[PDB]
């Protein structure tokens, strides 16, 4: 069992979606050194299965400025997927602010 | 060519509670010297009850994005007007109290 400031994470992102920030807490959520996330678009991390889903979710944002994402699936650094729910935030547009909190254990 | 910023996260009062590394290149100082201390701490005498009164209506606009121009005083205590972008953050599975996320960008007054 974990608090909730330690299944939050903050990240930030270029309108492509790449990664531009991170914060740290990731790494012991799903394994990654922020640094390894820099320059790489979230739809890289993504599940199959949600990939249309997280599209529509990237377009609703960019036209409104803000989205709640739906449930989706994160690929972890050692593999499996961890279920995540993001709060994005256009800021003006010069970058996406998300506010990632974690639903799940990671599940292989 | 990329803006100089930092995000930060505040307490409803204003107090930095997390603060992003890229701060050092942005205002000049390390995580530690702004954590703990009031965003107004480091505001513009002129601006400072501009920006008390920005935190206090981020709460009340449904997670909405309020933007507010400031000076900030730099490591090198030098004004650098900055434009903060800031929203209200809670989880929605919990009750606990809402924190304020901040993206902090050097701009130009022109
Ligand atoms: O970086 N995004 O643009 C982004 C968008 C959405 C949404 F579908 F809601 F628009 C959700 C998350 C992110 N970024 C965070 C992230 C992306 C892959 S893993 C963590």
């Amino acid at each position: 069992f974990k608090g909730l400031d330690s299944k939050t994470f903050l990240s930030e992102h270029s309108m492509d979606m790449k990664f531009t920030y991170c914060d740290d807490r990731i790494t012991e959520l799903i394994g990654y050194h922020p640094e390894e996330l820099l320059g790489r678009s979230a739809y890289e991390f993504y599940h199959a299965l949600d990939s249309e889903n997280m599209t529509k979710s990237h377009q609703n944002l960019c036209t409104k400025g803000q989205v709640v994402s739906g449930q989706y699936r994160m690929l972890a650094k050692h593999g499996g997927y961890v279920w995540l729910e993001t709060q994005g935030t256009v800021i003006y547009p010069q970058c996406i602010m998300c506010v990632n909190y974690v639903l799940s254990e990671i599940e292989k | 060519c990329q803006p100089t910023r930092f995000i930060s996260r505040h307490n409803i009062e204003g107090i930095f509670t997390f603060v992003d590394h890229r701060c050092v290149a942005t205002v000049g100082y390390q995580p530690q010297e702004l954590l703990g201390k009031n965003i107004v701490e480091f505001c513009h005498p002129e601006d400072q009850q501009l920006l008390r009164d920005s935190f206090q209506q981020v709460v009340k606009l449904k997670g909405q994005v309020l933007s507010v121009m400031f000076r900030f005083r730099s490591k090198n205590q030098e004004w650098l007007w900055m434009r903060t972008s800031s929203f209200t953050f809670q989880n929605p599975y919990s009750d606990e109290i809402e924190y304020i996320i901040c993206t902090n960008t050097n701009v130009k007054n022109s």
